[PDB]
């Protein structure tokens, strides 16, 4: 969707107009930026459910409140709903860095994502603290490589960003 | 539309599937061959009005029905008419070998085209004719091979993207027929 | 962002920098429109709260292109400056029609060829004719989207139709040019969940004004026409022939063997020694490539349905009147020396020799005798 | 469109007749309790929003297909469509109890609706389950029977009224059947 | 199992497949105009058109047969009854046989790339085990519209 | 004009958004074909009113037609005037190859080009003849570096297409 | 609009002088520094909803009289009028400083504002406020000395780029004064 490559055709198809000089001289772009981020798509796939179970219950640690009754959490299932509700976001930031642009978040995460938690009363701050949590939690020795962790944050606070 | 690295989250998306390690060197072997497609895209749009002029006269003078009185091609604004249907063909078909999929052609392109053709009364074999034309001198053209005029490459192989031009030259085919 | 009070930008014509404003908003047209009375009235810039004129927009030059509050940050830049006072309502639907989220659901989503169709269905409210259509590709793949958006906005009909403070809608203008392009503009515009995103491709009016023959479907351009000037018609006679066509309107059904294309094809009678109807006229449809790897060349094979083509048939019989205008043979009493057809027949010997013995061949086969012209 | 003063006059259009004494006793019970149509759609659209969210939760959980990937209501702006699908329905729905006769919603809502869901690919059996659990809804809100939230109300009968939405909640149900 | 050479000569049918039923039917006109006449067999474009896809499926029909290279597909969903609905259509059978003997000595033409309008790049050889092979098919279905 | 950089601000900017990742990610493609092309653009320079004489003047050669009286050079002044004419494409594709797109060709030479020339009776076979000249002319030992006749001659047979 | 690469054609259109090898160092070095302009680029873009936030409370809680009523921040629709007002800005100035000069926010965003906050009664002085607010913000990230949220950079320096963001928030002073 919104890719990098899918700007530059649709720039060029508005104008009617072939793929000029400019047009791919974008795409070298992606023969230098996709080794730093393939990588941070796959440590993020082979390590996944690690950073939903340690960062999903950072917002319950946050916000103990919403597993009284009457609240967003009241039974054990709705926790499970939360934690698919994150599992989602991660996964939607996995086919982001591998794209090369915000196109999978948009429409899938994020365009709509105003209406449903205004209309079910599920909070954004709980949503925003346990990306933030995730976002922060990252450093070069162990997790990943120096220009990984970059656009990897950079993608998350982009949904930080949306959900706010 | 869809590009060639959007392809494949299309395909991870209907299995609430993580792209992960497993797909992802058919990936990098795409971004490796980076420069080979766009020297190739570059060699298409390069001489694409000979490519155009020459392939709607070899269609023209293979069937001279076209030209007599009641031919499709017989007047003026209908050869002017035929020589920009063609022209859009291999614009989209440059599109569709930038991307690295047969999608951005498919649905703004071949969708309806049909009909178009054939409530104007277009012949669409001699539109298959011409369009196989484009096909051969697409195939010279990025393989280097073409004896009319030469364009300076690095050495190496590019039959795997002529092949790709090839698969997209006949879904213009298909979707006419 | 430009004026506070603007009338006119990008000075097409020379008359519109002494061009005012209008202060007040065009009237009707002066035509009776007889179903004018049926159809809810105009929404103009004067009477229309900010709600309300905002919600026959985003009904009419969006279709039904189902809005999000996340979604679409730039129409709501551009009706920032309408709120204000700054531009016109004619500006405001030439600025929606320049953004981005105008051009990804219908310039980007759709085809070549019904994005103009659903330009004047979104701006002019009407159904283009073919010639109109011829006019305006030229503007659209050679010119680029921005000019052809233009092309509207800076256009008579529009000006004349709509002014500078009313909404576009729907207009029934009692006399109509053609008759086609009356239930053209009724089959273009349907009523409530109209939904341009549904259908990726119509295929139905995009073969219809693709010639100015072939008027579309009874029952399609009298579907939408208001209740008491349809119904007690539609309890069970044309209903079953609503539905039938709504189905097919569903997933884009295609004609090519309805309305255009029509063939009267032979009984299966004569042929059912041949092959039966389900798999009569597919032949095998064959795409050799060549390529100098072997690693990569291909081959296709596919059985596929070869229609006839009236068009090319018609443009070989227009060919083949100069043989018929020539004479056939001279005659004479010594016709009785060549009894049946024989006159100039030969026999046409073919000789197969190849590497194999058993697929050896020999010919013979006694017919006619014509030396071709470059000879 | 029509309400229920304006459905006899083209009744009585029809046959050139006059309308009298003979049938205007139907509209003064019409009239007399108008209260009674006056406060029910007030306890529909009071509570609405509940009555939407709470219903197309109904409809998916028990149907949990269309949560998983290619499902109709799976990603986030196909959920934000759902949501605002039935919204239309109940708004609908109210402006034709308010109105007394089944002729807002049937040339400005249903006409065209089955057909949109066929091209758009909208399971229409889910659709039917989900404006089910809204007529179940309408019939607790306006008997003040909802075991959930109640509202205070001069003593009476509504069940006349109750059985009026029951029979507007079904032709929304025949027309995308 | 000749492998590169079969392929060069079903690639020089299958493009200038085109021009060939065409300049076929043409040449079936070309002895007999009163075949065009009022009260002939092609007359208005209901039967020009069946004309012309019928030149075109027996022309295609040969190649996957020289694809294959064998006659078993010009006999399974081709050739077996293709003459009694060709009576009870009523076609003349005579000028059939000539359509049929055009497009002969026209692939005949295209194989060994004697073409004087158009002269095909091959490589270096001798294509005369396919030039008569493809006359063998065009017999078999000759031999059987007779 | 029609650069890089402004077709990415234009696209966000129309759709009415800050620049994102994505955006930002084509400008690194400028890092790795500045080298290459600036390069191309100051050979170009330091050598221009050469490849004036000696290629301004082969369309002379291959069309002395125009030569006669009642032709488009009849005189001395006219045949400056092809001179002058030629060198002002000679810059503007020096032009272009220091922006790094086909920005000031599109609306300096090519957009009125149709007109003029058919209002005038130039032949643009004698343009495209000079043009062609210049591009065959190229070679990687003597002119230039193996990437800078890329998009030199890239650059050169795009104003080709757009004159025919 | 116009870019750095495009500012320097049209000043040597002017003269019709070639740009040559020297002012081409200037333009060299400009690309020297691509990376240090793109990620301050995406270091002003990454926190920009804490960036407005935290500039119009800055300013209201300054200037408590907008709030009153007859205040132009007064009433619930104003503010999220306000809101956006300098999320345009902070918008078009992340254009100018990718871009590399301030053409693009010029005739965009800054042609005719003047007269649009003076016809609407918007107070002048406290929208200055307001981006010197932003200034100092944009300043604060771009050095990676923002004490309340710290972001990792290789090393070096970045103060030629806080130059220039600086020198584009006062053409936005300018402008609107
Ligand atoms: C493709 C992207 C995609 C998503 C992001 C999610 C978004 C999403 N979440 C929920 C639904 C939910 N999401 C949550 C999540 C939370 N509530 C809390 O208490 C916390 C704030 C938070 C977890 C940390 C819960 C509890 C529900 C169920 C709410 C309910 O059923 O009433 C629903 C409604 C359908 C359902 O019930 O599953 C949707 C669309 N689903 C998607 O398909
Ligand atoms: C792909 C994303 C990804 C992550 C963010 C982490 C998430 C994560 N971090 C830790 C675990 C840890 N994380 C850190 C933090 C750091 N360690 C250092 O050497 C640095 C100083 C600093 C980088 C931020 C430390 C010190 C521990 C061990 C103690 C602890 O559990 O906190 C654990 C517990 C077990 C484990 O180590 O795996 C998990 C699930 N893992 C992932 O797969
Ligand atoms: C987005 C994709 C896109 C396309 C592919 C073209 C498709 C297309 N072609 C034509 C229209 C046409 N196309 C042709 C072309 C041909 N007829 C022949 O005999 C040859 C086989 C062939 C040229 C090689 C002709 C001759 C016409 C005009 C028909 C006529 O009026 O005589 C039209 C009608 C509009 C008009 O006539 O101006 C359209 C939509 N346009 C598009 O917008
Ligand atoms: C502005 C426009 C512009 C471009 C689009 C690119 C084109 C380009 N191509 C190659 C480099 C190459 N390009 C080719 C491609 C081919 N060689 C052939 O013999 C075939 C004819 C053709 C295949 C279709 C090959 C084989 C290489 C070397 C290997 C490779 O890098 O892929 C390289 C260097 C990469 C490297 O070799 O390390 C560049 C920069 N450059 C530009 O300046
Ligand atoms: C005037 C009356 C009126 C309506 C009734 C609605 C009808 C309607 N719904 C949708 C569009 C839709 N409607 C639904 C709704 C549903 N799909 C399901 O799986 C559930 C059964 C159901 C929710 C309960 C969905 C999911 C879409 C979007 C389809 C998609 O793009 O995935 C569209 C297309 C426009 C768009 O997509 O933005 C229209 C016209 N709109 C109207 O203007
Ligand atoms: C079964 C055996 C058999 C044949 C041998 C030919 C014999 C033959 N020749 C001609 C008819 C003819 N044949 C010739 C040919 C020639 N005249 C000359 O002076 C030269 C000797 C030669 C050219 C070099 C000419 C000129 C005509 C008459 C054409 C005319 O003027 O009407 C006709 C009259 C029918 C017609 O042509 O329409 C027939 C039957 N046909 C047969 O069916
Ligand atoms: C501004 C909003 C507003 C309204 C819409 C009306 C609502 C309203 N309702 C009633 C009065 C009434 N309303 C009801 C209706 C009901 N009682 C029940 O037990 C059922 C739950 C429900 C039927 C659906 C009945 C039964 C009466 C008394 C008899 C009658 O007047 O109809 C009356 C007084 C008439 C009278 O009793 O003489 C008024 C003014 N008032 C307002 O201020
Ligand atoms: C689908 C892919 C595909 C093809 C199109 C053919 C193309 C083809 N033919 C030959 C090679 C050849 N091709 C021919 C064929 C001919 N020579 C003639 O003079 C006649 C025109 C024609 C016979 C009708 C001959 C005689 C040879 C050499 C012997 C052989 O290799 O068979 C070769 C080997 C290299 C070469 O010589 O070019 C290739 C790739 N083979 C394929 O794999
Ligand atoms: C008026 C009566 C009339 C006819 C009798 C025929 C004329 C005709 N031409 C050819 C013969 C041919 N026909 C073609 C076909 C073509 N050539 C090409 O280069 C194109 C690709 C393609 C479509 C034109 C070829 C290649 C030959 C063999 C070479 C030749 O004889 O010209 C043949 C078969 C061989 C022969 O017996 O001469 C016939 C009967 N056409 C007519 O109109
Ligand atoms: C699998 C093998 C296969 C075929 C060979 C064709 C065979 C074939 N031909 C016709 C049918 C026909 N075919 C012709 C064609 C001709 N008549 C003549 O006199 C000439 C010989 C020739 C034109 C030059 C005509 C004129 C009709 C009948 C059209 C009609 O009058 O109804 C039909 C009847 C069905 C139909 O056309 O609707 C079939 C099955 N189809 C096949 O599926
Ligand atoms: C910024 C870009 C830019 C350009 C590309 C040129 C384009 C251009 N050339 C000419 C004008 C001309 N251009 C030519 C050139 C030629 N005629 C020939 O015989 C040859 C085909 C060819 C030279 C090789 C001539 C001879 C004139 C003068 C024609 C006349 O005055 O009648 C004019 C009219 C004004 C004038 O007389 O100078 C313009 C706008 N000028 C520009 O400002
Ligand atoms: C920036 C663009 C640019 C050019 C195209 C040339 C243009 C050019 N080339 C030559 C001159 C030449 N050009 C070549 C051609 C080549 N030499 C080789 O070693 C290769 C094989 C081949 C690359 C195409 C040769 C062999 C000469 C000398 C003989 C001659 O004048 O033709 C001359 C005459 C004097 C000179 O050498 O400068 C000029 C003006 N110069 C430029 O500044
Ligand atoms: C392309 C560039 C672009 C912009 C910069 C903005 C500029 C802009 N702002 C407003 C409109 C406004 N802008 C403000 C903003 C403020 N008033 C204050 O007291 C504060 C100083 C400041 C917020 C920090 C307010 C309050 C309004 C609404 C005025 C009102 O109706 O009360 C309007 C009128 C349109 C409308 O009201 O919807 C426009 C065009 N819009 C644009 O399209
Ligand atoms: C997808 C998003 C994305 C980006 C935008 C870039 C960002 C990026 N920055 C640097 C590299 C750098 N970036 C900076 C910039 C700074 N350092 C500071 O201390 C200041 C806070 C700040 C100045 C504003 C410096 C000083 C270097 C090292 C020198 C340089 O390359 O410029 C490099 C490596 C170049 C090199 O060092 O050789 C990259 C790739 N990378 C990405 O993946």
């Amino acid at each position: 969707m919104k890719s990098v490559i899918t700007t530059v055709v649709s720039a060029a198809d508005a104008a009617g107009r072939f793929p000029s000089n400019s047009d791919l001289e974008s795409i070298q772009g992606n023969i230098q930026r996709s080794a730093a981020r393939l990588e941070a798509a796959e440590k993020l796939a082979g390590n996944h459910e690690a950073v939903v179970k340690e960062a999903g219950d950072a917002c319950f640690a946050k916000y103990a409140y919403l597993k009284n009754p009457g609240e967003a959490g009241e039974n054990q299932e709705k926790i499970n709903k939360c934690y698919r509700d994150v599992d989602h976001y991660m996964r939607l930031v996995n086919y982001c860095l591998v794209v090369g642009g915000t196109g999978p978040l948009d429409e899938w995460g994020i365009a709509g994502a105003r209406e449903v938690y205004r209309t079910l009363n599920l909070p954004t701050s709980a949503y925003v603290a346990s990306i933030a949590y995730t976002r922060d939690r990252l450093c070069v020795p162990r997790d990943m490589s120096a220009q990984a962790g970059v656009e990897f944050s950079a993608y998350l606070d982009y949904l930080i960003n949306a959900l706010s | 539309m869809l590009d060639a690295f959007s392809r494949v989250v299309v395909n991870s998306d209907a299995k609430a599937a993580y792209v992960g390690g497993s797909d992802l060197q058919a990936l990098k072997s795409f971004i490796a061959d980076g420069n080979k497609r766009l020297d190739a895209v570059n060699s298409i749009v390069s001489n694409a009005s000979c490519m155009v002029s020459d392939a709607v006269s070899g269609m023209i003078c293979e069937n001279p029905g076209l030209i007599s009185p009641g031919g499709n091609c017989y007047t003026n604004r209908r050869m002017a008419a035929c020589l920009r249907d063609g022209e859009i063909i291999l614009r989209y078909v440059s599109y569709a070998l930038l991307a690295g999929d047969a999608s951005v052609l498919e649905d703004r392109c071949l969708n309806g085209l049909k009909e178009t053709y054939i409530a104007l009364g277009v012949p669409t074999n001699s539109s298959i004719r011409a369009v196989s034309i484009m096909k051969a001198q697409a195939v010279a053209f990025i393989t280097n091979t073409a004896t009319e005029r030469k364009m300076s490459f690095a050495a190496g192989d590019c039959t795997s993207l002529a092949s790709e031009v090839a698969s997209y030259f006949d879904r213009v085919g298909a979707a006419i027929s | 962002l430009t004026l506070p009070g603007t009338a006119e930008t990008n000075l097409a014509v020379p008359s519109n920098a002494v061009r005012k404003v209008q202060p007040y908003p065009i009237a009707k047209p002066p035509s009776y429109s007889s179903v004018d009375s049926l159809r809810p009235a105009r929404v103009s810039r004067m009477d229309a709260d900010w709600a309300t004129i905002y919600e026959q927009v985003r009904r009419q030059v969006m279709g039904n292109a189902y809005v999000m509050e996340g979604e679409a940050p730039d129409i709501d830049v551009a009706f920032s400056q309408l709120k204000g006072g700054n531009l016109t309502v004619r500006e405001f639907v030439r600025a929606v029609g320049k953004s981005a989220s105008y051009r990804t659901r219908f310039m980007e989503a759709k085809s070549s060829y019904n994005f103009v169709l659903l330009n004047f269905k979104h701006f002019l409210g009407r159904a283009p004719t073919q010639e109109e259509v011829s006019t305006h590709i030229q503007i659209l793949a050679t010119s680029g989207l921005e000019a052809e958006i233009d092309s509207y906005i800076d256009s008579d009909e529009y000006k004349a139709l709509f002014g500078d403070h009313v909404v576009p809608y729907v207009v029934y203008r009692g006399t109509y040019l053609s008759s086609e392009r009356f239930n053209r503009m009724v089959k273009a515009n349907p009523g409530g969940a109209t939904s341009d995103k549904a259908k990726s491709n119509l295929n139905m009016i995009a073969t219809v004004a693709a010639d100015l023959p072939t008027d579309a479907i009874d029952v399609m351009r009298g579907l939408p026409s208001p209740i008491t000037s349809e119904t007690l018609a539609f309890g069970t006679a044309y209903y079953w022939a609503k539905v039938e066509k709504e189905a097919s309107e569903g997933r884009s059904a295609s004609p090519i063997g309805e309305k255009i294309g029509k063939f009267d094809h032979a009984p299966i009678s004569t042929y059912t020694s041949l092959c039966s109807y389900d798999k009569v006229n597919k032949a095998p449809q064959i795409s050799v490539t060549n390529v100098g790897s072997d690693e990569h060349s291909y081959v296709s094979v596919t059985s596929k349905y070869i229609a006839p083509d009236m068009a090319a048939a018609a443009q070989m019989l227009a060919d083949c009147q100069k043989y018929k205008a020539g004479g056939n043979a001279p005659t004479g009493k010594w016709m009785k020396y060549y009894p049946g057809t024989t006159v100039n027949m030969a026999p046409y010997i073919s000789l197969n020799d190849t590497g194999s013995d058993s697929s050896r061949t020999v010919s013979v086969t006694l017919d006619k005798v014509k030396i071709s012209p470059n000879k």
